[PDB]
């Protein structure tokens, strides 16, 4: 298929009306960063020649 | 289409399957940064068929009905002023969806503000809208409000400033 | 850049060869339509919200805090005073309570 992009979401803007929220919720997200590598050394005598 | 050729490239290993590895991961990076720039919003936001902002002029940057590229004057002078074995794989995201995906980005910014990056799109008027940026860098809002037709003006005059410096420079 | 929404603060969690944050953030619910305007014209004088907006539920105005409906009488101390009302575009007519009114009235 051809992807969506999103759901269509018409704002209704005027120049005289606002939306204020009446209430809220508390949201935890996760964030997933790597820090580091397993620290790996070859021995380049050794890995050639043996 | 050597197979003899072939026959002696595999005494030497693996590293045709690694080349291809890097190649192609190299080639989801790029459709992976394109989604990282433009698909930040999931709701595709529309702006109203009246453009009453107060003054604000977003014509130069709204997607243009005219063109079946459904592009902006600005964007569209953006992409006309950009000119054995190999082959070149067409991006995830096509040229008109990436500029919906901008249109969208637009759309929530002016009838919005920066209440659908953070949540629901909350709509405001743009005027009360530039108050509060004017808010946010330290200016009152009632120098906005009594300056509103000046700074709309300046608006669209740096905007228009815009559009010949992009089409003067090469 | 510390999560979707109005980032309120973030707890850091150990992982092999890497970190993860939990980001507690803020985000807005159940909005509702309201009635809004930059000034309110009161005595010649128009008076602009200090730190929230004016909305209107139908038929009284109020000002609010940004992020949350909390609706509280216009009085003199939560707006501020520039000018006269010919100026601004979109200013309506409402009243403006004052504090120190009931005192020298008393
Ligand atoms: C604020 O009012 C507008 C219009 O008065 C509402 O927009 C309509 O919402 C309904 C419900 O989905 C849609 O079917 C209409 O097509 C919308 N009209 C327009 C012009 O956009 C809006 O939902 C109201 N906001 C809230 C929070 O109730
Ligand atoms: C704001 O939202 C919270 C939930 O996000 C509402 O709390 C719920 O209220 C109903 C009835 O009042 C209860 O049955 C639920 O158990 C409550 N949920 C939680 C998690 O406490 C709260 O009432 C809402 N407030 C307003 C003013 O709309
Ligand atoms: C917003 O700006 C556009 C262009 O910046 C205005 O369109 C111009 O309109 C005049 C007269 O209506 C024409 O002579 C020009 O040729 C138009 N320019 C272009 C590039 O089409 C537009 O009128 C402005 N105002 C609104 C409300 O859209
Ligand atoms: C807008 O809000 C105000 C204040 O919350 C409302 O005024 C009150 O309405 C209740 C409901 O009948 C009355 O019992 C109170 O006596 C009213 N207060 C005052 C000071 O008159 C007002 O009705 C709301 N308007 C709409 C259209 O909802
Ligand atoms: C808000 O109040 C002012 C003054 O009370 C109104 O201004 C008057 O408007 C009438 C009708 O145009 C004129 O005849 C008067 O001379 C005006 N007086 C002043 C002092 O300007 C204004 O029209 C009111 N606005 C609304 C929306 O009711
Ligand atoms: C908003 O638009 C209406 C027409 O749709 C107009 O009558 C009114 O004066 C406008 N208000 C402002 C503040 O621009």
């Amino acid at each position: 298929y051809t992807m969506s992009l999103g759901a269509e979401n018409s704002v209704a803007y005027s120049n005289n009306s606002i939306a204020i929220p009446i209430n809220f919720t508390i949201s935890v997200t996760t964030e997933i960063l790597p820090v580091s590598m397993t620290k790996t050394s070859v021995d380049c005598t050794m890995y050639i020649c043996g | 289409d050597s197979t003899e050729c072939s026959n002696l490239l595999l005494q030497y290993g693996s590293f045709c399957t690694q080349l291809n590895r890097a190649l192609t991961g190299i080639a989801v990076e790029q459709d992976k940064n394109t989604q990282e720039v433009f698909a930040q919003v999931k709701q595709i936001y529309k702006t109203p068929p009246i453009k009453d902002f107060g003054g604000f002029n977003f014509s130069q940057i709204l997607p243009d009905p005219s063109k079946p590229s459904k592009r902006s004057p600005i964007e569209d002078l953006l992409f006309n002023k950009v000119t054995n074995g190999l082959t070149v794989l067409p991006p995830l995201l096509t040229d008109e969806m990436i500029a919906q995906y901008t249109s969208a980005l637009l759309a929530g910014t002016i009838t919005s503000g920066w209440t659908f990056g953070a949540g629901p799109a909350l709509q405001i008027p743009f005027p009360m809208q530039m108050a509060y940026r004017f808010n946010g860098i330290g200016v009152t809002q009632n120098v906005l409000y009594e300056n509103q037709k000046l700074i709309a003006n300046q608006f669209n005059s740096a905007i228009g400033k815009i559009q010949d410096s992009l089409s003067s420079t090469p | 850049f510390c999560g979707k929404g109005y980032h309120l603060m973030s707890f850091p969690q150990s992982a092999p060869h890497g970190v993860v944050f939990l980001h507690v953030t803020y985000v807005p619910a159940q909005e509702k339509n309201f009635t809004t305007a930059p000034a309110i014209c009161h005595d010649g004088k128009a008076h602009f919200p200090r730190e929230g907006v004016f909305v209107s539920n139908g038929t009284h105005w109020f000002v609010t805090q940004r992020n949350f409906y909390e609706p509280q009488i216009i009085t003199t101390h939560n707006t501020f005073v520039s000018g006269n009302c010919d100026v601004v575009i979109g200013i309506v007519n409402n009243t403006v309570y004052d504090p120190l009114q009931p005192e020298l009235d008393s």
